[PDB]
């Protein structure tokens, strides 16, 4: 069988309005897409041994990175201007897992993602780290690609 | 030929000839040691590489 897909390698690719390049940048720790689908449970009268579970609306996550504090991309630049309240440009994502050659062997592809929180590391006076700062977008629709699904 | 001149130059230094000065005075020890010069590391991995 086919061997599975680590986890330590992946390219984040953004797309704004503003910016007239696609830009791509390093993260260190992308949280992770989740997807419910927000059931509920009905009770029948005379039915006491099942269950019954409607489908309703379905939700999606919320994607949360983290990078240190480096030089100012286009991403943080950006960032700034939203939670300054001076845009509310929002961008497609794709993010993809590379296998050992280049290859993406799974890719993610997020749809209007909107900045929507800055979170700064702490400063400790023995601390031995990298300054950690901590970003956070909400999406409108999700669309997973690839060949590893 | 060496002529101990040189070896005052060039040879190591022994470690059993030393003297303790201890804030205005001289005390003689015996041992001597824990005189390390120690750092940290911190580092940083992100998805590229």
């Amino acid at each position: 069988m086919s061997t599975p897909a680590v986890s330590h390698r992946f390219l984040v690719n953004f797309l704004f309005n503003n910016i007239p390049n696609p830009f791509d940048i390093a993260f260190q720790r992308i949280s992770g897409l989740s997807r419910t689908l927000e059931v509920s449970q009905h009770r029948e009268g005379g039915e006491n041994v099942r269950n019954l579970w409607l489908a309703e609306q379905v939700n999606h996550g919320s994607l949360v990175l983290e990078r240190g504090v480096m030089n100012a991309s286009p991403l943080t630049l950006q960032f700034d201007r939203v939670l300054r309240r001076e845009s509310t440009q929002w961008a497609n994502v794709v993010i993809m897992l590379l296998n050992e050659l280049s290859l993406p062997v799974t890719t993610w592809t997020l749809s209007h993602a909107l900045p929507v929180r800055w979170q700064m590391g702490d400063l400790d006076a023995g601390s031995n780290q990298v300054l950690i700062n901590t970003l956070e977008l909400r999406y409108q629709d999700m669309r997973m690609l690839g060949v590893k699904l | 030929a060496i002529t101990a001149d040189d070896i005052a130059v060039q040879y190591p230094i022994p470690t059993y000839r030393f003297i303790v000065t201890l804030g205005d005075e001289q005390v003689p020890f015996t041992s001597a040691s824990g005189l390390d010069i120690n750092f940290d590391t911190i580092e940083y991995r992100d998805g590229t590489g």
